[PDB]
């Protein structure tokens, strides 16, 4: 039923089947009845998953859950305590609140991070009309769309849309673009005939949503609403599983294995304090401060903040991402499926190649004329010239002096378009040029003709003489010609011309060019006077012995940057595959002009041709270079698809359905690799939908391809995705620097918390001051690595392997955690032990003081000194063994963040103060930490006690050490790149 | 082979144990510098003992804080409380106070030279005695069995601290919420006034003074009504110490509920 095979019927089984008559029309009673039973001649929205709904699922997963278990343990310790009494607790609210804001705020910056701001519905309900003319049972007259039944009188008048999927009974001079079903917008003759077998490509069947151009025509309502084309390209490109970008997987990757080391810990030493004598309300607080302690709490935030900053810079450069998201899945990308019209090309037919006297001229086709020109010094050019000049019927809109040349609008055919622009680049004035020749006669290219001529006045008053200028068909114009000018000479055509002739056309026409020749012949005053009447129905135009000019050759040339960005694409490792609805022929030639095909690759064809033998005893791997259309691609099966693809490293698809080019999408990414798809059209939105990247055009995009896509191109650029894969190659390793520098301070705070636990030392750190640590001090210097430089050139690196290549992988854990959080850590309760000594409790009195430490009966504790000491003094010293760890850590990270830098160059080579933003971060964190340390109040408020200068001095030789041994570890790896030393301490 | 070959476990495993022990070698360097720094006498920062606390025996505790109920009529009540003063003041009976010396400056005792035995200094001899009536010798009960019962108070020791010699220091015991009508609390100090002398201060530390000990003052609490949920606020009346700081309530001064049945 949805599937078209009502242009192989004929016009009565038609009506036999549709119950409909081509005359009369249907029944007003049975038109109502289809249309119960059908529905609206309109496309179904499918509705998604809500708002709130995804917001929720953002306050989801390990870290989310994590937090969340951390603070619901903190509520139940609250409401225990506060039941026998005990209200000086109140820290256990405050921490739980703490970590439900934090809950809160991670949701939302991972919310911001996956928001998409396109609708892409809205798109497709434009493309609907909103009138239809129709014929129920005679009286013609005119409604809705909506109210379209299969089986229906439909009148198409020039300038509207087709309103259903119509096959056509009856067409005058009808033609239509189907520019939402191939991207292209050549104009399609639409005629009573079946032309061919398949409905795409019949000329009897009119689409929905399509534009009729010209003429009238009468059809037979096929499909409706969602059955028609475009009606399924819509249910397609809407009905696209969501998959996870690459960057989601990574985070999901690292949040699994930091939520299992978590609850590694965690169960680990609450069975230990258990053991060893603990209540279980204690346990399971420590289960919780352990948890908060080794879960970092702002990870995601600064990753999201990272994106949020490449997102900028990235739109800096006229390319805008549709989700945060977006900005990395460029890089690590391995294919790039790509469309032709719009995308590589311009979308606009130019003169390319001309011959004339017996040489073939490349003409500069770039939008901007930067290109090389073509020689033009020759009679025989300025003849030529002067033809193409003045056989111009194209207009030109009034106003467009500034507007450059090649994107003036222009009323014309699109080859006369073509036409007059070349004469605008090349002459000085060609609508001045025109009007110093007035047209005597002149012979439309209406029909029967099958060459477009007029009889000219020469621009000197002094000279009578007519010229005649011809233009049309080569083959047509040669039958008619009877000499060929030859360096400004008039020569007798001969046998040699004429093979000449015939060899020229044949190449240009191989280049998938629109080939137009061009003649002239001098007329005389004798034969015509100036006030001559030249009536065009009076065949009084002789049109024979004329004297041919040259050839011209048009193509929808690439943009002036596409072959470049096409060529470092390639170097980058992507592979670039060409998928376009146009023509083998055409798509060939610019697949091979842009660079997806290298010089000297050729085809099986190719192959077959040049050694004289037939296609099949042809070995398929020997050609580097692969052209399928939609026919074979329909007729090949999946395995026979990927082995085409894995044989042919260079692909081009031609004449290809959206479905076609969804499938090819599907069969790269179904081979694990990262798929990009560049287009710009309806036809291209489900490709769009289903790649891991989108992109699309600004310009030149429609609505339904920029809503389909998760990036847009502003200025149509396409050196924008050179950039884009740089800048998320970048953007990976920025990342990889920042999630290690934000992962090796988690040890520090969690190591105090054992140590107490094991050994029963008074408290070294507490739960508000690793919050502060987490949210507040290190969250810039976190983020500023992100605007770190390349440390290689990552442009002619391969991409990375998605399930080799981890964001956070096995070495960048160890090392983080363990080599530098341990430094950290050792610097923390060494300065623990100085300020605790300075104050009169020795390390040996330290070991197991925690239980008389915090008792509220005992008053009079003395010190290794013999001092006795109340609970709230021993409580100040506690909030100074706080203090004195928060700044040791602040001091390691300090250095931390001046070793993150670089992965593998030395901080000399790279330069410390070249990161502005690393160094005001930097600032930003002493000033804080020392705001912190020296506020009143805060002792009171945030248990920071004012700490003395030793204490600020003690953890800079650890810092130091931290930097030293980060800079030899650089410098093995550097001096040895494949030993044991590479192969372990490189992450 | 999980991850990495069996050798190559045994290389990464022998080089963590490596580093390992480096920064345990450092850290241990660096606790032995500074315990090589550390003034065995005097503490090098005194920051948080700006001002002495003060705690009282017995020291029954609730939940909330200090709390002293027993019944005159019921010697079960008592016996706890009058057994926690003897096994205190066992501390001070003279056998105890061998190391100490007889002590009559009446003022500060500033020794600047190691020149008792063990090269320490003199501390001074505080008996259980001089706190003749609450001293236990001859009620055994601690003045618990007539409802005057007498609570020890002694202040915290900080290393070189003086408490000002204008006069002693003086111990001050009043009722925190002054009753309209109900008369003002009437105490009986053990020494005469309840001061310390100015001859136990300065503290110099345990190793200086390994036999220091506390002076006590005892107060009998004389006009106490009975089934009376009483509060009873003992301070440190010296130049030097401050009883005014609201986050520690045992700063210079010490709160506790008494409630004496019948
Ligand atoms: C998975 C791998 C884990 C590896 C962990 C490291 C294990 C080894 C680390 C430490 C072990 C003990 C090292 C002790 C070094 C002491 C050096 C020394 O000779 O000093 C002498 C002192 C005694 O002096 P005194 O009393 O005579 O002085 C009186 C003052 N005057 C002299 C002025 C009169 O001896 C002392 O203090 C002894 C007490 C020292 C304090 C130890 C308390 C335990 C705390 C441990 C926390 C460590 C956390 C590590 C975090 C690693 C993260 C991965
Ligand atoms: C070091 C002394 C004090 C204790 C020795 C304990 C041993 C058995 C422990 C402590 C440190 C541990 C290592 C710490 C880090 C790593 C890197 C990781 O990618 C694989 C496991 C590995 C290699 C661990 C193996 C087991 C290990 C060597
Ligand atoms: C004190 O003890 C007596 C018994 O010896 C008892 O009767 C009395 O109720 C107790 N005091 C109070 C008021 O609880
Ligand atoms: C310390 O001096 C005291 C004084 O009574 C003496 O009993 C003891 O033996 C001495 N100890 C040492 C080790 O000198
Ligand atoms: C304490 O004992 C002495 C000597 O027996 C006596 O004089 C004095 O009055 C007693 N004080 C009180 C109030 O019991
Ligand atoms: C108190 O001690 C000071 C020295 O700190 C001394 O000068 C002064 O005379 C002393 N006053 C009394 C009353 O003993
Ligand atoms: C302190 O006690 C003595 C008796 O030793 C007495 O003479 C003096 O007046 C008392 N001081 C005060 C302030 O009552
Ligand atoms: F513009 Al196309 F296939 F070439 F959509
Ligand atoms: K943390
Ligand atoms: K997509
Ligand atoms: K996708
Ligand atoms: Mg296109």
């Amino acid at each position: 039923e949805m599937e078209i095979n009502d242009h192989q019927l004929s016009v009565a089984e038609l009506e036999q089947k549709y119950q409909t008559s081509a005359t009369k029309g249907l029944s007003a009673s049975l038109a109502a009845e289809l249309l119960l039973r059908d529905g609206p001649n309109a496309l179904r929205p499918p509705r998604g998953t809500p708002e709130y709904v995804k917001f929720a699922r953002q306050l989801a997963g390990g870290l989310q859950c994590l937090m969340w278990v951390a603070a619901a343990i903190c509520l139940i310790a609250f409401a225990i305590q506060a039941s026998e009494g005990d209200l000086t607790t109140d820290d256990n609210l405050y921490l739980a609140l703490a970590l439900i804001a934090v809950v809160v705020v991670t949701g939302c910056f991972g919310y911001y991070q996956e928001f998409k701001s396109t609708n892409i519905i809205a798109s497709f309900k434009n493309l609907v009309p909103q009138q239809a003319t129709v014929i129920r049972d005679g009286d013609k007259f005119q409604i809705n769309a909506d109210q379209l039944v299969v089986g229906d009188l439909v009148e198409m008048k020039g300038g509207d849309r087709v309103p259903a999927d119509i096959r056509i009974l009856q067409a005058q001079g009808c033609k239509v673009d189907n520019s939402s079903l191939t991207g292209e917008s050549e104009p399609q003759t639409r005629s009573p005939e079946c032309t061919h077998e398949s409905p795409l490509e019949t000329r009897n069947i009119a689409f929905f949503s399509t534009m009729c151009l010209e003429g009238t025509a009468q059809g037979l309502v096929v499909n409706t609403g969602d059955r028609t084309i475009i009606g399924r390209i819509a249910s397609l490109a809407s009905g696209v599983e969501n998959e996870k970008t690459p960057i989601a997987i990574e985070i999901e990757h690292f949040v699994d294995i930091i939520a299992g080391l978590a609850i590694l810990f965690g169960a680990t030493f609450f069975i230990v304090a258990m053991c060893i004598g603990y209540t279980f309300l204690r346990a399971m607080v420590f289960f919780m401060a352990i948890v908060v302690a080794y879960v970092p709490e702002g990870l995601l935030a600064t990753v999201t903040v990272c994106l949020s900053l490449t997102a900028k810079r990235l739109a800096s450069k006229n390319c805008v991402v549709k989700n945060l998201e977006a900005v990395e899945t460029l890089g690590s990308t391995s294919v790039i499926c790509s469309d032709k019209t719009g995308t590589l090309t311009q979308n606009r037919m130019t003169v390319s190649h001309l011959w004339f006297d017996n040489h073939i001229h490349s003409a500069d086709t770039t939008e901007d004329q930067s290109g090389q020109t073509f020689d033009q010094s020759s009679e025989t050019w300025r003849a030529l010239c002067r033809v193409l000049t003045l056989c111009n019927r194209a207009a030109f809109k009034s106003g467009q002096d500034a507007v450059p040349v090649p994107k003036r609008i222009v009323i014309g055919d699109a080859s006369e378009t073509a036409l007059l622009k070349f004469s605008e680049l090349t002459l000085g004035n060609a609508m001045g040029y025109r009007e110093r020749f007035p047209k005597v006669c002149e012979i439309p290219f209406n029909s029967t003709n099958k060459f477009q001529l007029s009889i000219h006045t020469l621009e000197d008053p002094r000279d009578p003489r007519h010229v005649l200028v011809m233009k049309g068909a080569p083959e047509r114009v040669l039958e008619r010609c009877s000499s060929i000018l030859i360096k400004g000479q008039e020569l007798p055509l001969d046998e040699q011309w004429r093979e000449a002739f015939q060899t020229a056309y044949l190449s240009l026409g191989g280049l998938g060019e629109r080939v137009l020749g061009f003649c002239q012949l001098y007329l005389s005053e004798k034969d015509y006077p100036p006030g001559y009447a030249f009536d065009v129905e009076a065949m009084n135009f002789p049109t024979s012995g004329l004297c041919f000019a040259g050839l011209v050759s048009m193509i929808d040339p690439p943009r002036a940057t596409v072959p470049d960005a096409v060529l470092k694409c390639r170097t980058a490792g992507i592979r670039v595959i060409m998928v376009t609805g146009d023509h083998p022929i055409t798509a060939k030639a610019i697949a091979a002009s842009v660079g997806i095909i290298s010089e000297g690759s050729e085809t099986v064809e190719d192959i077959a041709a040049r050694l004289r033998v037939p296609v099949d005893q042809v070995n398929r791997k020997d050609a580097r270079a692969c052209v399928i259309n939609g026919m074979q691609l329909k007729d090949m099966d999946p395995s026979e698809l990927v082995e085409a693809l894995r044989t042919h490293p260079e692909m081009v698809f031609a004449r290809t359905s959206p479905q076609q080019k969804l499938v090819i999408v599907e069969s790269c990414q179904r081979l694990g690799a990262i798929v990009a798809v560049t287009g710009d059209g309806v036809n291209d939105s489900p490709a769009l939908k289903k790649a891991d990247i989108g992109v699309a055009m600004g310009i030149a995009g429609s609505d339904a391809a920029k809503n389909a896509a998760d990036m847009i191109l502003l200025d149509d650029n396409f050196a924008s995705i050179v950039t884009g894969v740089e800048q998320g190659r970048l953007i990976f390793d920025n990342l990889k620097k920042s999630i290690a520098y934000t992962l090796t301070k988690n040890i520090p705070e969690l190591t105090p918390w054992l140590i107490y636990i094991t050994v029963s030392v008074p408290l070294p750190l507490g739960c508000i001051t690793i919050l502060f640590i987490e949210l507040c001090t290190d969250i810039f210097p976190s983020v500023s690595l992100a605007y770190e430089k390349a440390e290689s050139d990552i442009m002619h690196l391969r991409p990375r392997n998605p399930k080799r290549d981890r964001l956070v992988n096995e070495p960048l854990a160890a090392y983080s955690y363990f080599q530098i959080g341990a430094i950290q850590s050792f610097a923390g309760f060494t300065d623990y032990f100085t300020a605790m000594a300075q104050e009169g409790w020795f390390p040996l009195l330290c070991v197991g003081l925690r239980p008389q430490w915090e008792n509220h009966h005992l008053q009079d504790l003395q010190d290794s000194y013999g001092q006795e000491w109340t609970f709230g003094q021993r409580l100040y010293q506690q909030y100074t063994c706080y203090t004195v760890f928060f700044i040791s850590i602040q001091m390691c990270q300090i250095a931390d963040v001046l070793i993150r830098k670089t992965r593998r160059l030395s901080a000399f080579q790279q330069g410390f103060f070249r990161n502005r933003i690393l160094v005001i971060a930097i600032v930003f964190q002493v000033c804080i930490g020392c705001f912190l340390c020296y506020c009143p109040g805060m002792p009171n408020i945030f248990n920071f006690m004012p700490i003395r200068f030793q204490w600020w001095l003690v953890p800079m030789p650890f810092s130091l050490l931290i930097f030293v041994y980060d800079e030899i570890r650089k410098l093995g790896v550097r001096c040895c790149p494949g030993s044991w030393w590479d192969q372990e301490l490189y992450y | 082979m999980l991850g990495r070959t069996l050798s190559r476990w045994v290389w990464i495993s022998l080089y963590y144990v490596a580093f390992y022990v480096v920064m345990s070698g450092i850290f241990a360097l660096c606790i032995y510098v500074l315990m090589r720094t550390i003034d065995p006498y005097t503490p090098d920062y005194q920051d948080q003992l700006k001002s002495p606390g003060v705690t009282l025996r017995p020291d029954v505790y609730g939940e909330k804080g200090l709390d002293i109920s027993y019944n005159v009529s019921d010697s079960t009540t008592w016996a706890g409380l009058a057994h926690t003063l003897h096994r205190f003041l066992a501390g001070y009976s003279p056998a105890a106070q061998e190391g100490s010396i007889n002590c009559t400056s009446e003022k500060y005792f500033f020794q600047e030279s190691f020149l008792a035995p063990n090269h320490t200094k003199f501390s001074c001899k505080f008996t259980a005695d001089m706190l003749q009536n609450c001293s236990g010798r001859p009620d055994p009960t601690f003045g618990f069995a007539e409802g005057k019962p007498c609570f020890i108070i002694k202040m915290n020791r900080i290393v070189k601290f003086l408490p000002g010699n204008s006069t002693a220091p003086r111990v001050d015991c009043a009722f925190l919420d002054q009753p309209r009508d109900g008369p003002p609390l009437q105490v009986e100090y053990f020494p005469a006034n309840g001061t310390y002398s100015l001859h136990y201060f300065p503290y110099y530390g345990k190793k200086a003074q390994p036999h220091y000990s506390n002076p006590l003052v005892a107060a009998k609490l004389l006009n106490v009504p009975r089934n009376r949920d009483v509060v009873i606020v003992c301070k440190i009346l010296a130049e030097h110490v401050s009883f005014d700081n609201p986050h520690d309530p045992y700063e210079g001064k010490v709160e506790f509920k008494l409630k004496i049945q019948k």
